[PDB]
RNA sequence: AUUUGGACAAACUUGGUCAUUUGAGGAACUAAUUCCGUAGGUGAACCUGCGGAAGGAUCAUUAAA
RNA sequence: GUGAAAUUCUUGGAUUUAUUGAAGACUAACUACUGCGAAAGCAUUUGCCAAGGACGUUUUCAUUAAUCAAGAACGAAAGUUAGGGGAUCGAAGAUGAUCAGAUACCGUCGUAGUCUUAACCAUAAACUAUGCCGACUAGGGAUCGGGUGGUGUUUUUUUAAUGACCCACUCGGCACCUUACGAGAAAUCAAAGUCUUUGGGUUCUGGGGGAGUAUGGUCGCAAGGCUAAAAAAGGAAUUGA
């Protein structure tokens, strides 16, 4: 309300004058995907002055950034996912970002859950050999077969923690086995899911696996050599 | 509202009224006006007290044309933030929500009244009516029977009534103190809310609530800070340290360890007395 | 410049979707200019508005809203006033999220809203001017602001347990001083 | 007014577009067929109690033509009003002046102390009277 | 090509903020409210005041230079209601018209896996 | 720091002064939901906290492509 | 923040955004006319400790059983005592607004409590408003657990599990739909039934509402014991005389 029966409190008694021109004082920074991905170059970030070159580097340091997966790759079926990557080291207006977590959207979650089925959720840690502590989180559903004249498709609590432990194996094998770069070309085209539900065929039918979340929980020292590397020196123009 | 249907119940508060004819009433709620003319017929000044206007008007239209409109006065607005003059007797029929405050401005007034005939809930009467050992024993219980004493009259039931409401009424006889016990009515107020916060509990652990502990330790402090001397250094909280000291002056009058619905006035006298002696006032 | 939106849809509501698209298709390719596709491959409907062909910018919007509303569940010629219209909005919420009621409570609460062959509730849309779906638990209101507002008031208190008769009574008095103005 | 709790026959959009577009007209209906149903006995017992003949009353979109007309056809509607109705005189606007039935108009400030009096005096009377 | 921001949308149930920010949430381009457009308060949770909102936000948003926006709605979340009001389709729609190409919609609304008390009794909170 | 003598001398009492404002008579003139168990209550025709009960009115969509 | 505002807190930038960290609770959707438990009750994962139903059995003892005062165990929520932390909500209490209407009577803060350990308390619409054990008397499909047989599809193959769906039968559950050649006041009842008047075994219990009245039949509760007042038209009136 800025209305003139608005009743004055405490409030509004020294203000100050809208002079300090935000969008002309701050600065527009390109950040750039790992070269895994298909389409790396995405958006532009804020950066809020140039006098502290600190400021700009603390800043694109702390940046997490996120995006989906469908925009990413060019490919819109993979609308459902979304990453989030953060930004670690700048070049002159061009930044380098390396992955950081993963997640579906809730739409797509609530579309997968229905009322005739049972759910099953993996929830897992692990540490890749790139020394990255992860959590990985998986859900699947118990389907029913083609032949099914039952209304529900329940699981017993057995088939149940059968499948936790299958999936559990699966998660930490691959997982540790891989690494982070390699994790990520191998969480892209969806083969994971594709791997637990080839295992437990013969358990118990299932549908809708998938690896519903990726948690960063350690970071390890830094290497500006990997990012150069896994991500893909320069001179002046003599000033005078 | 609600109207009266018992000119037997009425004869019943004016004859338990006991209105001796040099007398001023306070009447609130007069509605019809019933009990008006009755003690305009029985009294020398009436002073009838009203909210409602259409209800003021209806009764100086049933009353002018009588000789004891000399006598009859009409004050109009809400008396609680209004000045209410001198009367022997205080009558009132007011639903209940303004009858607790005026209860309490009854008994805090300059020169207070002989007797008042009151109505109120069952609940509320057994209210003031309640006796220490009893489970209806409250602070207003505790601080009506403090100030005053209270008896029981009589019973209205809710069908005595048009429309019949939910509660069933009582009548009850209201009594002050006279002189008033000089005691602080702000430090019986204080004592009896740190008493009273649960009433089955023990005192010991009435206290042992925080809070509680924050007003006294201030308390405490700005007395001797008045007083002009300083504490001796406490290891942890001040809190703590003025807890110390209640822990005494409990375990010397050994009533810490009591029960808050069976101790009557005669223990909280010497509780506060004990407070007083040892420095500890609740306002 | 083309732009394009999604949206998904159920299945229990992607039945009545095959039974009555021939009536949804027609308004959005004649009067909103909008190139329809449905993807039975991934259970959604998607709206692309073509560079040239359109005029409006927010039919795209009105005609998402449009097929949301029928997912959601309401009829088709509602959801139709809800694409003539340019103020028409549709609210949502939960009976745990007026109070937390435990299984059998539930059951009945939802029975007291629907009543005996839904006479309450379409006393309540006969009086406001509104569509109301009752899901499982979720419920939705369709209307005008003011409209919806004063439907929600009347639900929330069929569900904290006024009677039929009592809210009844109030509906009849909201609607004769609607009907007033 | 009632409602009612059966399924509304119409959709949002048709009661918006109603909205968007005597005093009911099913009681016009109604009041038109209680007529003509009391024309119709009045007519039969005329039939019946009458000494004479009599014949049946009546029959019971496009430019109309109006057969009888209960005006020459060549008096304006202007010239049938009377002088008198088309203006009457009232107390004036100004209350610096009082305007009589008669058309006079007397100001409060050119009377003299007398004949103010005896206005007062007059409308006293006259509203002593109302 | 298109420079993309975040138009994070809180349809609160007495009020409606319109905060549009950069990419990963760190610099705020523009904020709005309700009632700050619209001097009431009844009006501050209104569909008018959520399009005056919108059209000033788009104004700011078209002045930096941002033309597409990804749109991310929330409603109050917590422990009540979880789904976004009409302030908040009303400020899609006055988005959409006032013409920032739209990319994608999401709706994150805080759900509570399993929440505390709610502020209401055992009666019911409202009416 | 302290001290002598004067004048100004604030302010106060007792008033004197004029000025300006501010009680009911007479005398004019003008204008015209229902409950159970429990705990508690001081703006108490009842209310609240916790856990329960129906002995409280169920409409629409819903196998698969 | 309500129907409406107001206490409240906001240039030392609140509400909001991002990145987190701490705390104590809680265990959503998945959730069913499904399951477990003697009842109250019981929902994140994994591990440990014991226990239990039902099935299967050409195992084993051989009447060890049924009903039962005394007493014992357990007994939701609130409540008490003594410790613990105390995020959320919050009897009391303190307040803001008291605005017409209560159709649409709240808001802010918060003691006790909520939670946890050890002890009391032993009550609920603790309900299938219906003592227990046994037996017999209608059909219909389901659904959960176990088992037997067959048939294929999903499955996999010298590896450590051979499960899922189908159908038939079968025990044992949670219930449901039709009806009774029965019962009844009727609603209804597979028991509230067991051919007209009655015996399978056994513990407990009994001989409607308000009103009006008498109380020795009984339990409780009071007050004061220096303190006093004496007829009006002698109108109304911007409305009159």
């Amino acid at each position: 309300a800025v209305g003139k029966n608005k009743r004055l409190s405490k409030g509004k008694k020294g203000q100050k004058k809208r002079v300090v021109d935000p969008f002309t004082r701050k600065e527009w920074f390109d950040i750039k995907a790992p070269s895994t991905f298909e389409n790396r170059n995405v958006g532009k970030t804020l950066v809020n002055k140039s006098t502290g070159l600190k400021s700009a580097s603390d800043a694109l340091k702390g940046r997490v950034v996120e995006v989906c997966l469908a925009d990413l790759q060019g490919s819109e079926d993979h609308s459902f996912r979304k990453i989030k990557l953060r930004v670690d080291e700048v070049q002159g207006k061009n930044l380098l970002t390396n992955f950081h977590g993963m997640d579906f959207t809730t739409d797509k979650l609530r579309s997968m859950v229905r009322k005739w089925q049972t759910l099953i959720e993996a929830n897992v840690t692990v540490k890749t050999s790139d020394d990255y502590v992860l959590r990985i989180f998986a859900i699947a559903f118990t389907r029913k077969q083609a032949n099914q004249v039952k209304r529900h498709s329940y699981a017993q609590s057995s088939h149940i923690r059968a499948i936790r432990k299958v999936i559990s194996e699966i998660l930490t094998k691959e997982v540790q086995g891989s690494t982070l770069a390699q994790l990520t070309s191998k969480l892209i085209p969806e083969v994971i899911n594709k791997e637990i539900e080839n295992a437990t065929k013969d358990i118990f039918p299932l549908q809708n696996i998938h690896v519903r979340k990726v948690k960063l929980l350690k970071q390890p020292k830094f290497d500006v050599g990997a990012l150069m590397a896994l991500h893909g020196e320069e001179k002046g123009k003599k000033v005078t | 509202q609600h109207i009266l249907k018992n000119p037997l119940v009425a004869q019943g508060i004016v004859d338990k009224a006991q209105i001796r004819p040099s007398d001023v009433v306070l009447e609130v709620g007069p509605g019809t006006g019933n009990l008006t003319v009755r003690i305009l017929e029985q009294a020398k000044n009436v002073v009838a007290v009203e909210m409602d206007p259409r209800m003021a008007a209806e009764l100086t239209k049933r009353v002018r044309g009588t000789p004891v409109e000399k006598k009859l006065e009409i004050m109009l607005g809400d008396f609680m933030k209004t000045e209410l003059p001198y009367f022997d007797i205080c009558i009132s029929n007011t639903p209940y929500q303004i009858s607790s405050p005026l209860v309490f401005k009854l008994i805090n007034q300059p020169r207070p009244p002989r007797v008042s005939i009151l109505m109120f809930q069952r609940e509320f009467a057994l209210r003031l009516l309640a006796r220490p050992g009893d489970s209806l024993y409250c602070r207003l219980s505790a601080n009506v029977q403090m100030w005053a004493n209270v008896t029981h009259i009589m019973k209205v039931g809710k069908n005595n009534f048009r429309p019949p409401p939910q509660v069933e009424s009582s009548v009850v006889r209201l009594e002050i103190k006279n002189p008033r016990p000089q005691v602080d009515y702000n430090e019986w107020d204080g004592l009896l809310r740190i008493v009273f916060v649960r009433k089955n509990r023990t005192i010991s652990a009435g206290f042992k609530s925080t809070t509680v502990m924050d007003i006294l330790e201030k308390n405490y402090k700005t007395f001797l800070a008045m007083n002009n001397e300083m504490v001796d250094d406490t290891k942890g909280s001040m809190h703590d340290v003025v807890k110390e000291k209640i822990d005494t002056v409990l375990k010397e009058t050994d009533l810490g360890d009591k029960r808050a619905g069976k101790c009557d006035q005669n223990d909280f006298l010497r509780l506060l007395y004990a407070f007083h002696q040892v420095g500890i006032h609740f306002s | 410049k083309f732009e394009s939106r999604k949206i998904m849809v159920p299945p229990h509501r992607m039945t009545p979707l095959r039974n009555s698209w021939t009536k949804i298709y027609p308004p959005l390719v004649e009067h909103l200019k909008l190139q329809v596709r449905m993807n039975l491959k991934t259970k959604s409907v998607e709206l692309r508005t073509n560079p040239k062909f359109t005029t409006d910018p927010g039919a795209l919007q009105k005609g998402a809203d449009f097929i949301k509303a029928f997912t959601l569940g309401f009829d088709l010629d509602d959801s139709i006033a809800l694409l003539r219209l340019d103020d028409l909005y549709i609210e949502t919420f939960e009976v745990k999220d007026v109070k937390t009621l435990t299984g059998d409570h539930l059951s009945r609460a939802i029975g007291r809203i629907a009543g005996k062959d839904g006479k309450t509730k379409f006393a309540i849309e006969n009086a406001t001017r509104t569509r109301i779906v009752l899901a499982d638990s979720k419920i939705h209101i369709l209307g005008g602001f003011t409209h919806i507002r004063m439907a929600r008031e009347s639900v929330v208190s069929l569900i904290l347990g006024s009677p039929p008769g009592k809210v009844y009574g109030n509906l009849r008095t909201v609607a004769s001083r609607l009907k007033e103005r | 007014f009632e409602l009612s709790d059966v399924k509304s026959s119409k959709s949002l959009a048709e009661i918006y577009e109603d909205d968007y577009t005597a005093l009911s007209e099913e009681l016009q209906k109604a009041h038109s067929e209680i007529s003509e149903l009391y024309a119709n006995l009045v007519y039969k017992l005329d039939v019946l109690s009458s000494v004479h003949f009599v014949p049946k009353p009546a029959s019971t979109e496009t430019p109309t033509i109006s057969m009888e007309d209960a005006q020459p056809l060549y008096m304006s509607n202007a010239s049938s009003l009377a002088p008198q109705e088309i203006y009457n005189v009232g107390k004036a606007e100004k209350d610096g002046e009082i305007r009589l039935k008669n058309g006079v108009a007397m100001s409060k400030e050119e009377l003299t102390r007398e004949d103010k009096n005896r206005l007062r005096r007059a409308l006293k009377r006259k509203r002593s009277k109302a | 090509s298109q420079v993309f921001g975040v138009a994070r949308i809180y349809a609160s149930f007495n009020d409606t903020f319109v905060h549009v920010t950069d990419l990963s949430g760190k610099e705020t381009i523009a904020r709005v409210t309700g009632g700050m457009k619209v001097k009431a308060d009844r009006d501050e949770s209104s569909p008018y005041a959520a399009m005056l909102a919108a059209q000033d936000v788009a104004a700011k948003c078209k002045e930096v230079g941002i033309t597409a926006v990804h749109v991310k709605i929330r409603a109050t979340g917590g422990t009540r209601t979880k789904t976004p009001g009409p302030g908040g389709q009303a400020a899609l729609r006055a988005l959409a018209r006032s013409g920032l190409r739209i990319g994608r919609i999401e709706d994150v609304t805080p759900v509570p896996s399993d929440s505390t008390r709610k502020k209401g009794g055992r009666r019911g909170r409202r009416l």
